[PDB]
């Protein structure tokens, strides 16, 4: 009976009714606790742990040993010593993997091929036996870790992250610097003496213990095979009874409360944080008192604190709520973004915030309220989507930690006890004298006085004067503050309407008409009762000119503005919205329960087509968007790079320069104008999809079609104004690069499109297993082993119906240095594909296969889908078999040839196109690079897209 | 707003996906 | 791997990049 390898298997696992996935909890006898979970279904099986042990443990002199820890685990073991057999058994079999470090935990996770599972696992298992730490993986590697950090160093979250830190107490462990460098984790020990591999060693053989691990599996094997399969790969973890690290001094002691921060950030934002300490809740999980303050004081309803800040014109977002800290502490938190006016009135605003919380203090606990955060969160988790497997066994593994094995799925939903006790108690640390304060803003330019060491950020740091505590400490009732009222929202018709005789496996098109195409599907698969509903609206006046468009995205802006309050209900009741301006007109998408939703939709259309500007709003809200268009120039040097090949390579693409001059002319007047322009002439795509019918989908179609009639006159645009952009067609054999530089970063960016053709069955397929077959060896190439930068991307790219091959580097080598490592490795691929056996090759069919026939988990990744084939106007439904069935029939040859007639350096119709992106300071062994041509420079996009061709644009399906 | 998923807690790169 | 606390405006700036 008993088996030794197991300390004990849980009770059953509670789950939703829904879920027909089956669980089995156990804990083994090293002490390992485990989730198994079987589905029959599932295309990609998974596994993932979670270590509880962090960079809060990183030994004080090498700042960042437990993330590069996390980044040597891929790169050998004893049993599997290649260094990257891990991420190519992975790649060739359909899987991807990654991991992360937080303070507490490092967690590591995986999919594959549901077939490969085992290989997958016992690859997987061995990262926590044996690494290898491999000297030579060792010195590249930690490049990559330092370029991870390069990217996060004029990030303005990272610093605010980091400089909290700073100023707590110095001697917690919660000062540490999590990420490391080179620095930190090369230079620094090599001046000390240190042997980073054996610290590595040591780090990995004292933390790496099984009592701190949780390991999930989930795969098509049943519980008592995949059982079997976890004890054989997870019992010879060694068990090194481990204390888990605590940490119940919190980091903010006395000479930290009452602190003010005022700092530079890089982006121009205006921000206010306001902390307190608190202890920690987690325990609390059954009751979560913390989350009742968050909704009370996050609240964006009638009576809330954004509802007031927002109307005396000094903030327009907030959030509220309780954040971690580590086992031991925690903070709660209430941040709000600040106008010009806000940022004179800080004082002013955080009387508001504790006359709230004053509020709160008064009128006391509310079951009622609790009760709807119940009720709430049980929906939410009988109804949820299945989960991706990668995901889900990610987030298990970390919750394992925290929760019984049968209440691992239920802990974070379900709420139990009602605690008015903890509420009080944690309302009464809410309080002036353990308040922390930040100001971010440009206007403390110059007025700062210290320096954050690892990230360089400017602050200064000042007592709060105590008669600002007083003053706060005595914060009245204030009248415009009312608690939320019931929800309406709240959904309570769950039916699932009966597959209808007519229904069918993809969208249909049930109604062509010159105002609205409407494509519909029941449906057929998931059962929960929710709905997505999307909408293109065409108009070619919401992109026609930069001003117009700047007009488009203020209206947007306004509308989302003014009906927040009264869509907030909807939101935390399941019922949420998306509304943007595009280059074609305006996007909505309504998801969620699809209960209420005919209601919040009517309530969009209706005021969208009678909406009436507030002035003060259209001042803010303008004055925001000029710094958003500013603050692109803070963007990544990648990001860059992306974003000028996008404005060279399409027809039409205003710039950002051209938007922010724009900008100025756009005037009260200007804008009232504009509305009814855009809305009086307009056609719509829609696809409908969920727990709808037929019948309901035409009703909801025809009630937005009526209401813009009705309230704005709408008629329908003419089929040739359904106008789509075109693609630069780019000429036999050239090179173009554009050349630009990134004023902030300190690295560069590249971006290289080998452009192919039009998309269609064989030119997409030829270009996927290309990509497929050079998707790790590059990632191997470019990153694990000549180590340019931490991002290193390749893959399709795919626009306006024409494709090809890209590169993305971010690197603090040179672009025309990066250019040739990709064209050396180029050389390598074909030579490496000549010399792969014909079953390999077949692996990355068979790879690409399982990748593309990937079925859906949930409603909205079948709605994306569809509504690709829709926005695209490819309308087809069924490529994933047409373009598999193809791609079965190809052979090395085909590879060969299409390589060498798109993409070797002397390919007859080679297209390339390069951005190089200039790092802030730059003024303007190997495998063997090829001689290149004289790139033609472009010097003005305008003038570049002038002088080449227009591709087609894609026949429908 | 209340706090999101990934203020209260630290996310995954693969729980930042979720959202694209 | 690392990451951080992505909090209301910082969250749609990281979402991004991502």
């Amino acid at each position: 009976m008993n088996n030794p390898a197991i300390k004990r298997i849980g009770n059953h696992i509670t789950k939703s009714p829904e879920d027909k996935r089956e669980y089995r909890g156990l804990e083994l006898a090293n002490g390992i606790k485990v989730l198994l979970i079987s589905d029959p279904t599932t295309d990609k099986s998974s596994a993932a742990l979670d270590v509880h042990i962090g960079s809060l443990s990183d030994p004080p002199n090498i700042a960042g040993l437990s993330h590069f820890l996390q980044h040597m685990l891929f790169l050998g073991t004893k049993k599997y010593p290649k260094e990257n057999e891990y991420s190519q058994f992975l790649s060739e079999h359909a899987g991807s993997s990654n991991a992360f470090t937080s303070g507490e935990h490092t967690n590591y996770y995986f999919d594959v091929s549901h077939e490969h599972l085992e290989g997958a696992l016992d690859r997987f298992a061995q990262f926590f036996l044996s690494p290898l730490f491999d000297e030579s993986a060792k010195d590249r590697e930690v490049n990559a870790v330092d370029s991870e950090h390069e990217k996060n160093v004029m990030n303005d979250a990272w610093r605010l992250f980091q400089l909290e830190k700073a100023t707590g107490n110095p001697k917690h462990p919660f000062s540490k610097f999590g990420t490391g460098n080179k620095y930190t984790l090369e230079t620094r020990p090599n001046q000390e003496g240190i042997d980073v591999r054996q610290e590595l060693l040591k780090f990995h053989s004292a933390y790496y213990s099984s009592n701190l691990m949780a390991v999930v599996v989930l795969g098509r094997e049943s519980l008592d095979d995949l059982t079997n399969l976890v004890v054989k790969l997870f019992s010879e973890v060694e068990n090194k009874n481990v204390p888990l690290p605590e940490f119940p001094e919190h980091p903010f002691q006395e000479e930290h409360l009452k602190q003010l921060y005022k700092i530079v950030p890089i982006k121009d934002i205006r921000n206010l944080y306001v902390t307190f300490p608190i202890p920690d809740l987690q325990k609390y999980y059954k009751s979560n008192p913390g989350h009742y303050l968050g909704h009370l004081i996050g609240h964006e309803g009638p009576g809330s604190l954004l509802s007031e800040l927002k109307s005396k014109g000094w903030v327009n977002t907030l959030v509220g709520g309780q954040k971690e800290g580590a086992r031991g502490f925690m903070f709660f938190i209430i941040n709000v973004d600040l106008t010009e006016e806000g940022l004179l009135h800080v004082e002013d605003i955080i009387l508001h915030m504790f006359q709230y919380i004053q509020k709160l203090r008064a009128e006391g606990p509310q079951e009622w309220v609790f009760q709807e955060l119940k009720d709430l969160n049980a929906v939410a988790f009988r109804f949820k989507d299945k989960e991706r497997p990668r995901g889900y066994t990610s987030k298990i593994a970390g919750i394992l930690h925290y929760y019984p094995l049968e209440e691992v799925l239920t802990a974070e939903y379900l709420l139990e006890e009602f605690r008015p006790d903890l509420i009080e108690m944690v309302l009464d640390k809410l309080r002036p004298e353990n308040v922390r304060v930040a100001i971010v803003s440009k206007s403390f330019e110059g007025k700062t006085d210290r320096t954050e060491e690892w990230y360089g950020t400017q602050y200064k740091q000042e007592a709060i004067p105590d008669e600002v505590i007083k003053k706060w400490q005595n914060a009245d009732l204030n009248g415009k503050f009312k608690l939320p009222t019931k929800n309406e929202f709240i959904p309570t018709n769950f039916e699932i309407l009966p597959l209808e005789k007519e229904a069918t496996p993809y969208p249909a098109l049930i109604k062509d008409t010159a105002m609205s195409k409407l494509w519909f599907k029941q449906d057929d698969k998931f059962f929960l009762p929710k709905a997505n509903l999307n909408f293109e609206f065409f108009s070619p006046f919401a992109y026609v000119d930069p001003l117009h468009s700047n007009m488009a995205y203020l209206y947007l802006e306004l509308l989302k503005d003014s009906l927040n309050e009264y869509a907030y209900a909807a939101e935390l009741a399941g019922l949420s919205y998306d509304l943007q301006n595009t280059i074609y007109g305006m996007y909505l998408s309504v998801k969620g329960y699809n209960d209420k939703q005919p209601i919040l939709l009517k309530k969009i259309i209706e005021k969208m087509a009678t909406f009436e500007i507030d002035e003060k709003r259209f001042e803010i809200i303008k004055e925001a968007y000029m710094r958003s268009l500013n603050n692109f120039r803070a963007e990544q040097p990648h990001q860059h790079a992306m974003y000028y090949l996008r404005l060279l390579m399409t027809e039409v693409a205003w710039t950002k320069d051209e938007l922010k001059e724009a900008l100025d002319d756009v005037t009260l007047p200007r804008l009232k104008a504009f509305i009814p322009q855009l809305l009086s002439r307009l056609h719509i795509e829609a696809l409908l999809h969920g727990n709808i019918t037929k019948q309901a989908a035409l009703g909801i179609m025809q009630m937005v079609e009526d209401t813009l009639i009705e309230h704005a006159h709408t008629k329908p645009l003419l089929p040739s104004q359904l106008v789509r952009y075109r693609e630069v067609q780019l000429p036999d054999r050239g090179w173009f690069v554009y050349q630009q530089r990134n004023e902030v970063h300190n690295n560069s960016g590249i971006e290289i499109y080998y452009q192919t053709d039009m998309q269609s069955t064989s030119e997409n397929m030829f270009l996927e297993l290309f990509a497929q077959i050079i998707s790790e060896p590059a990632f191997n190439t470019l990153r694990t082993k000549e180590q340019l930068g931490y991002i290193v991307f390749s893959g399709p790219r795919r626009a306006n119906g024409i494709q090809g091959l890209r590169f993305i580097i971010q690197s603090e080598k040179p672009p025309h240095y990066l250019e040739s490592r990709v064209e050396a490795f180029l050389i390598t691929m074909e030579k490496s594909i000549e010399d792969m056996t014909e079953e390999a090759f077949q692996k990355h069919i068979q790879a690409l296969a399982i990748r593309r026939l990937d079925k859906p988990k949930k409603l909205s990744a079948e709605s994306a889908k569809y509504w690709g084939e829709i926005i695209s106007q490819q309308y087809n439904f069924d490529r994933d078999n047409t373009e598999v069935a193809y791609l079965k029939t190809l052979t090395k040859e085909d590879i060969i040839k299409f390589y060498k007639e798109m993409l070797a350096v002397d390919a007859p119709r080679r297209h390339k196109v390069s951005v190089h992106v200039l790092a802030r300071e730059m003024d303007s062994n190997l495998s063997q690079a090829p001689a290149l041509p004289q790139p033609e420079v472009i010097q003005n996009m305008t003038e570049f897209k002038r002088g080449l061709p227009l591709f087609p644009l894609v026949k429908p399906h | 707003g209340i706090v999101e998923q990934c203020c209260t807690s630290i996310c995954s790169l693969y729980q930042l996906e979720n959202y694209c | 791997f690392v990451n951080q606390h992505l909090c209301g405006s910082h969250l749609v700036e990281a979402l991004y990049l991502v």
